[PDB]
């Protein structure tokens, strides 16, 4: 029996997906088709299942949604931002004119796919017959240009017309440079003598990309069919099949000759003295940095940038501090580094695999005469699709590198004295509300005072748009709610109104100009008034009170709603 | 008949002061967030068989959670 409540009018845009959420003491078991699972209800009429959601060739498998959410050892493979993945149209062809010069070579190309298709069926052996059907092994267009009519001509030469115009169109222009049967002889020319270049094997490729994509988007209307499939996830055997028999046109052409994220240790496990040391696993080759950042850095910008943070790249063989500088070698796909920093000496060097790093001077060590300042925190930065390992020690049967190198010299790992593991604070992805510090550019604040003002003030080069919202939000609990938005002229303006007891938060979106003295003003009519008063270029600039809601983009539309049933 | 009338302690006050707690606050991203040193540890089928997907945890966990009622927040 169903229940009584549906979420309509909600964001359409995303990808959706089943998910479940338990605490503790739990046993639950999800029900697909097939092999996945077992269906004890029947679904709706038409309604499909998940079992055949899954895309075409690939093994489904249950994982965490959040996050890599496996209670394991310090062996976790630490992942940064991931890319689209592709998990969500024919090019162009008819929009260039046909010019007369080559009509008559696309007449003999066109019934050269004409003889093509024939021969493909009289190496089954069909007969010419005035019935068409397929089981029958009969094909009427056994008969030449002659005395077949234009209408079934003109079919004939719509994919010819099509496949030339992608042809013509991929970028390169083209110019001009026995057996038994009913009477019918095809045979234009030889076909096996001659090679393909490769790059018109790459442009019939991508021709019979747009042929297949043209074909499935005429095909969606004619249910989930691997065929209905796009060309790109098709299969390789049919995939294969396509290709040479939409290639043969061109052999047959040429033979005539026509968002990082930031992990660190905690900021109270700094350092100041003592040869510390620390191992760093990268599984992939991308953008990764390491090194030992103060316990100031910021986890938005990239790491090394400035003074709060000595890193080294592999990506770019280089160290990053104030300024760059060539520093050692690349890794390769499943390497280790090992970093060492002797506070004593303020000495810092890194061990690829063993072998201490150098540079073009010739100094082992990368950076010297620093300062101890508030200590150093062992920091890792791992750009899009990036996987790492990191090893404070406290596991000197797997510290590889660390007897070979560092042991002997008198470095001590960071964690070998400790009986619990390390907090491992890494960078979040959701933009909280912060208050607006003093030391900050472009986003300057003040506080006047009649009536009381909060007015702003900035300076910079680079525009953007910022979300400002108040400290205190307004709940209503549980009364009448109705939030209307009314102008200085009158209140002809959008107002919502469905409210049981959310904390509507007072907040406006602005875009920053050279001078934004835009501001809020708490003030007085009849009941609570906040006047967001603006300023010159107010146009894109929003203006309302908002619940939780911690979204960093650039849109006012689509701002994700719902209302239940 | 206020913002900062109805937000606050006293209500009957008609004169539109701003206290110091009324700040603006951007959105922001310089922030670090924690990561427990254990998780729930959940395995859910290890046999994966044919009469469903399975997902099993009887271990059970908890953590206190601090919350900022001004800023409806947990943390």
């Amino acid at each position: 029996q169903p229940v009584q409540g549906m979420f309509e009018n909600f964001n359409i845009d995303g990808l959706f997906f089943p998910v479940v959420s338990f605490s503790a003491g739990i046993k639950v078991r999800f029900l697909l088709g097939g092999r996945h699972g077992e269906f004890k209800f029947l679904p709706p009429p038409g309604y499909a299942a998940c079992y055949e959601a899954v895309l075409p060739k690939e093994k489904l498998k249950v994982e965490h949604s959040r996050e890599y959410k496996q209670e394991r050892t310090y062996t976790r493979d630490l992942l940064g931002p991931t890319v689209s993945l592709t998990q969500a149209v024919p090019v162009d062809t008819s929009q260039i004119v046909l010019p007369p010069h080559l009509e008559r070579i696309r007449e003999r190309l066109a019934e050269n796919i004409h003889e093509l298709w024939v021969m493909n069926k009289i190496e089954l052996g069909w007969q010419y017959g005035p019935v068409r059907d397929d089981n029958k092994r009969q094909h009427p267009c056994l008969v030449e240009f002659c005395k077949l009519p234009e209408q079934e001509r003109n079919y004939n030469l719509q994919m010819s017309l099509e496949t030339l115009k992608t042809l013509l169109a991929l970028g390169c222009h083209v110019g001009i440079a026995y057996q038994l049967t009913s009477g019918y002889k095809p045979a234009p020319m030889d076909l096996s003598f001659i090679k393909l270049t490769p790059s018109q094997e790459a442009m019939v490729d991508k021709l019979a990309e747009n042929a297949h994509n043209v074909w499935a988007r005429d095909r969606i209307r004619q249910r989930r069919n691997p065929r209905l499939v796009p060309y790109t996830l098709l299969d390789d055997r049919t995939k294969k099949s396509n290709k040479d028999s939409l290639r043969e046109a061109v052999r047959t052409l040429l033979g005539y000759g026509y968002r990082f994220r930031i992990f660190r240790a905690e900021k109270t496990y700094a350092v100041k003295a003592g040869r510390w040391y620390f191992e760093f696993e990268a599984v992939t080759a991308g953008d990764m940095r390491v090194g030992w950042s103060r316990p100031g850095c910021q986890p938005d910008l990239e790491l090394g940038s400035d003074d709060r943070a000595f890193a080294f790249d592999g990506f770019k063989a280089q160290r990053w501090h104030q300024g760059n500088e060539h520093y050692g070698r690349s890794w390769q796909a499943g390497d280790v580094v090992g970093c060492m920093v002797d506070m004593n000496e303020h000495t810092m060097m890194f061990t690829l695999n063993g072998e201490i790093l150098l540079d073009d001077s010739g100094s082992e060590l990368a950076f010297k005469d620093f300062d101890v300042g508030d200590g150093f925190i062992p920091v890792c930065s791992l750009g899009v699709a990036q996987v790492g390992r990191m090893n404070f020690g406290k596991d000197v049967s797997t510290l590889k590198y660390f007897t070979i190198c560092g042991l002997q010299e008198g470095y001590e790992p960071f964690a070998v004295n400790t009986n619990r593991d390390i907090t491992m604070w890494l960078s979040k992805r959701l933009p909280q509300f912060l208050q607006v510090p003093s030391n900050h550019e472009h986003i300057e604040v003040t506080r006047i005072d009649k009536v009381t003002q909060k007015s702003f003030g900035s300076q910079n080069n680079n525009t953007d748009i910022m979300f400002y919202r108040l400290s205190m939000p307004i709940e209503c609990a549980x009364x009448x709610x109705x939030x209307x938005x009314x102008x200085x002229x009158x209140x002809x303006x959008x107002x919502x109104x469905x409210x049981x007891x959310x904390x509507x938060x007072d907040s406006d979106f602005e875009v920053l100009m050279k001078t934004a003295h835009g501001h809020l003003v708490p003030d007085r009519i009849d009941k609570d008034k906040e006047t967001p008063k603006p300023e010159f270029n107010n146009h894109k600039d929003y203006a309302q009170e908002k619940p939780s809601r911690l979204k960093q983009x650039x849109x006012x539309x689509x701002x994700x709603x719902x209302x239940x049933x | 008949p206020l913002s900062a009338g109805l937000f606050k302690s006293e209500h009957k006050n008609p004169v539109p002061q701003c206290p110091p707690r009324l700040h603006v606050q951007f959105l922001s991203h310089v922030l670090w967030s924690r990561m427990p040193n254990q998780f729930l540890k959940v395995d859910v089928s290890r046999i994966s068989e044919r009469q469903g997907w399975l997902v099993q945890c009887l271990d059970p966990l908890q953590f206190m959670s601090l919350h900022i009622p001004e800023e409806n927040r947990s943390v």
